[PDB]
């Protein structure tokens, strides 16, 4: 039985996919840590 | 039955009355509210 969970935390177990180059200021499809979406990526002044 | 009251002096009074006339005009979009930037959700929304 594999009991796994995902939340707002750094990930430890991932799938075998190779990272690519990031494109900024364009409407692109993004895949961040398994979270898929569509939007525009910009440099951020926010603080995590 | 034989007495009356007649005024001998007067006054001028200015009173304020406030009445609303119009309100804010609001426009909505079914896209980028219900589905956002998502083609899969937008495909299912075409029937509505």
């Amino acid at each position: 039985v594999l009991s796994f969970e995902l939340l707002n935390a750094p990930a430890t177990v991932c799938g075998p996919k190779l990272s690519t180059q990031l494109v900024k200021n364009q409407c692109v499809n993004f895949n961040f840590n398994g979270l898929k979406g569509t939007g525009v990526l910009t440099p951020s002044l926010k603080r995590f | 039955n034989n007495s009356i009251a007649i005024p001998t002096n007067f006054s001028i009074s200015v009173t304020t009355e406030v009445m609303p006339v119009s309100m804010a005009k609001t426009s909505v979009d079914c896209t980028m509210y219900i589905c956002g930037d998502s083609l899969e959700c937008s495909n299912l929304l075409l029937q509505y």
